[PDB]
C-alpha cells in the first residue's frame, strides 16, 4: 500500500500598493520690530491671475458625457452586430447541413437504385419501371396513330419491359446471391457470439474465415488447411474423414503444382462441407442454439 | 518580469514553465487556452503529468508531489504549474 | 427515489431523484452514466 | 482530458476698539 | 448622404430598431447618433430629437432621417481635443484626482453625468485605489 | 437550485458531493480552508486521496482519471475536484 507523504498549499489573491503619510504641523510666528529677530529665507511670486472655471468644467464635463453616450450606442450596436452575426451563422450552418441532408438522401436514393440490396429499393424500382411503361402507354394512347399497327407498337413496348424485367431480375439474382453470403457470415458471427462454448465457435469461425480467405499465400493456405485436417481428424466422423481426404486431395493437387484458379472449385467444395460439419453440435456446441 | 508566489521544482524546469507560459501567453489570449497550452508543453517538456491552472482570482489549497509544483505570477493573471 | 425517463439505464434523458432523507431533489440528464449535468433544488 | 472555465463655518473677526483699551 | 454614409445609417438604424418599420423612434434616435460615431451632449441630442419628433409618425421615415443624419454629420469634432481639456481639467498637473470627487464634479456641472454610465465608465476603467489614475491614461483605457 | 456543468461520479456520490459542499459553504468563509475541508472529505469517503479548486475566476484544462472528477458552481464562487 502507500500513504500520505506531504503537501503544499499557496492561494494567489489579489495584492495593491499602499500610501499611507502623517500630518504635517507648522507655525507662522510674528514679531515686532526690533522685539524679536527673524531669519528671512521665504521667496517672491508673482501676482497672478485666479478664474469662472465652473463654466469651463461643465463644458468638459458635457463633452465626456457626450463621449459616453458614443460609447454607450457604440456597445448597443456593437451587441446588435453580434445579434445579426449569430442569425446569420445559425442561418448558413442550417441551410449546409440541409443541402447536406438532401445530398445524402439523392446519393442513398441513386445507390438504392444503381444495387437494389433492399426489397423496398427493389420495389421501388419495379414501382418505377411499371410507372416508366404506363407513361409510354400513354405516349403512345395520346398519339393513337395506325390503329392496325398499334399491336406492332405495343408489341414493342412490351418487347422493352421483357428487356427490362430481364435485367431487374438479374440485378436481384446478384443481390439474392450477395444476401445469402451475407447470411452465412453473419451466422457465422452470431454463433461466434465468454463462454468455452463461445471460444470454441470464435476458432472455428476464425478457422472458416482462414479457409475463405482472398490472395492468401500458398503456404500460408496449406499449414491453414493442415490445421483444419486436424481438427476434423480430432472428432473422425464419417464426414469428417470424407472432408480429410478432400483436403488431403486439395493439398496434393497443390503440391504437385498447378494454378489455384484450377482448384478454387475444389477449394470452394471443401468450404461448404467444412462449414456444414462446422454447423453441427458435435463440432460446436453452440450449435443446439442455432 | 514574473513572480514566483510558490515553487517546488528545479530552477531549470522553473526557468523552463516560465518560458513556456510566456510563449503561451503571447500565442494563446484566452485563460482556458493559455492554460491548455501551457499544460501541453509542461507535459511534453519535464514529464507526462502535468497541471496548468490559469486565472486572476483563483486561490487552492491542494496537496501536491515535491519537485512538481509551481506558483507564479506573470503581469496580471496568476498562473500555477504541477504534475498530475 | 429516481422518476423519469430511461434508455437501459445511464440515459441522457429528464430524470429526477428525490432525496427524501436530505428533503432536496436534483433533476437533470444522467448522460451515459449516472449523472453528467443537473440542477438540485430543496423541493 | 477535461475542458472548463469559472461643521459649519464660522466668522471671527476682531472690532475695531473691541480688545483695545485706550486709556 | 453619399452611399457609404448611407450604408452606415442604415446600420445605425438597424442596431436601434431591426423591426422593419422603416422609421426610428426619438428614444431611439440618440442611440443611432451614438452608434454613429457621434458624440453629441444631451441637449444637442434633444435638439435633433424634438427637431423630428413632432410630425406625428411617431418616428423619422427614411428621407427625412437620412437628410437631419447628413446635416448632423456635416459638422466635425475632435476627440484629441475633449482629452487634452479633460487632462487640463484634472486639478493635479498629472491629472491624477479622485474619483469620487470627479463624478460629482461631472454630475453637478452642465450636462448630468448619468449614475448607471458613470458607474460603467469607472468599471470598465478600473482605476487605482492606492494612486489616482493619470489622465492621459485615463483616456487611453477609456478610448 | 444548483448547476453542474461537468461531472464524473456516481448519482449518490454526486449526491453526496453536492450535500458535502453546501455543508462546507456553510461551515467555513475561506475558500481555500472550504477546498480543504471538502478534498479532506472526499478523500476520507472516496477513496483518498483527490484535491480540488477553489477561486472566482480560472480557466480549468487537465486530464483527471476516470469517474473521478467534478465540477459544479454554489453561491458566488465555482467549485472543480479531480482526483490525483
Amino acid at each position: 500500500e502507500a500513504d500520505r507523504k506531504l503537501s503544499r498549499e499557496t492561494q494567489t489573491v489579489k495584492i495593491k500598493q499602499h500610501s499611507q503619510q502623517t500630518v504635517r504641523e507648522q507655525a507662522t510666528q510674528m514679531a515686532r520690530p526690533g522685539v524679536l529677530l527673524d531669519n528671512d529665507y521665504d521667496k517672491e511670486v508673482t501676482p497672478g491671475r485666479y478664474q469662472e472655471r465652473d463654466e469651463i468644467v461643465l463644458r468638459s464635463t458635457l463633452r465626456i458625457q457626450r463621449w459616453v453616450r458614443g460609447w454607450l450606442g457604440r456597445k448597443r450596436a456593437a451587441y446588435l452586430r453580434g445579434k445579426k452575426m449569430e442569425r446569420e451563422a445559425f442561418l448558413r450552418d442550417q441551410e449546409a447541413r440541409a443541402q447536406s441532408e438532401a445530398e445524402e438522401h439523392r446519393r442513398r436514393e441513386i445507390q438504392r437504385r444503381m444495387h437494389p440490396r433492399t426489397a423496398a429499393d427493389f420495389e421501388v424500382l419495379y414501382n418505377e419501371l411499371e410507372a416508366w411503361r404506363l407513361q409510354e402507354t400513354r405516349k403512345i394512347k395520346e398519339a393513337g396513330l395506325a390503329k392496325e399497327q398499334e399491336q406492332q407498337v405495343l408489341q414493342q413496348l412490351l418487347h422493352k419491359e421483357t428487356k427490362l424485367l430481364q435485367t431487374i431480375d438479374r440485378l436481384k439474382i446478384n443481390a439474392n446471391q450477395e444476401n445469402k453470403e451475407a447470411r452465412i457470415q453473419h451466422t457465422l458471427n452470431e454463433m461466434s457470439k465468454h463462454t468455452p462454448f463461445t471460444t470454441r465457435a470464435k476458432e472455428l469461425q476464425q478457422l472458416y474465415n482462414g479457409l475463405n480467405l482472398p490472395l492468401l499465400t500458398v503456404d500460408e493456405r496449406l499449414d491453414v488447411l493442415l490445421h483444419v485436417k486436424w481438427t476434423v481428424k480430432e472428432f473422425d466422423c464419417d464426414l469428417t474423414r470424407e472432408l480429410v481426404d478432400l483436403i488431403d486431395r486439395e493439398a496434393d493437387l497443390l503440391n504437385r503444382g498447378r494454378n489455384p484458379k484450377m482448384l478454387e472449385g475444389l477449394r470452394k467444395r471443401i468450404s461448404s462441407l467444412f462449414l456444414n460439419f462446422i454447423e453441427t453440435p458435435e463440432f460446436n456446441p453452440e450449435a443446439v442454439r442455432f | 518580469k514574473a513572480v514566483i508566489k510558490n515553487a517546488d521544482m528545479s530552477e531549470e524546469m522553473q526557468a523552463d514553465a516560465v518560458d513556456c507560459a510566456t510563449q503561451a501567453l503571447e500565442k494563446y489570449n484566452i485563460e482556458k487556452d493559455i492554460a491548455a497550452y501551457i499544460k501541453k508543453e509542461f507535459d511534453r517538456k519535464h514529464n507526462p503529468t502535468w497541471h496548468c491552472i490559469v486565472g486572476r482570482n483563483f486561490g487552492s489549497y491542494v496537496t501536491h508531489e515535491t519537485k512538481h509544483f509551481i506558483y507564479f505570477y506573470l503581469g496580471q493573471v496568476a498562473i500555477l504549474l504541477f504534475k498530475s | 427515489v429516481y422518476e423519469g425517463l430511461w434508455a437501459a439505464d445511464k440515459k441522457n434523458g429528464t430524470g429526477t431523484y428525490f432525496y427524501m432523507s436530505k428533503g432536496k431533489r436534483f433533476d437533470g440528464v444522467w448522460a451515459d452514466g449516472a449523472i453528467k449535468c443537473g440542477t438540485y433544488s430543496e423541493i | 482530458d477535461t475542458s472548463t472555465q469559472t461643521g459649519t463655518d464660522a466668522i471671527t473677526q476682531i472690532e475695531n476698539g473691541d480688545l483695545f483699551d485706550f486709556d | 448622404l453619399t452611399e457609404e454614409q448611407i450604408a452606415e445609417f442604415k446600420e445605425a438604424f438597424a442596431l436601434f430598431d431591426k423591426d422593419g418599420d422603416g422609421t426610428i423612434t426619438t428614444k431611439e434616435l440618440g442611440t443611432v447618433m451614438r452608434s454613429l460615431g457621434q458624440n453629441p451632449t444631451e441637449a444637442e441630442l434633444q435638439d435633433m430629437i424634438s427637431e423630428v419628433d413632432a410630425d406625428g409618425n411617431g418616428t423619422i421615415d427614411f428621407p427625412e432621417f437620412l437628410m437631419l443624419m447628413a446635416r448632423k454629420m456635416k459638422e466635425t469634432d475632435h476627440e484629441d481635443e475633449l482629452r487634452e481639456a479633460f487632462k487640463v481639467f484634472d486639478k493635479d498637473g498629472n491629472g491624477f484626482i479622485s474619483a469620487a470627487e470627479l463624478r460629482h464634479v461631472m454630475t453637478n456641472l452642465g450636462e448630468k453625468l448619468s449614475e448607471e454610465e458613470v458607474d460603467e465608465m469607472i468599471r470598465e476603467a478600473d482605476v487605482d485605489g492606492d494612486g489616482q489614475v493619470n489622465y492621459e491614461e485615463f483616456v487611453r483605457m477609456m478610448t
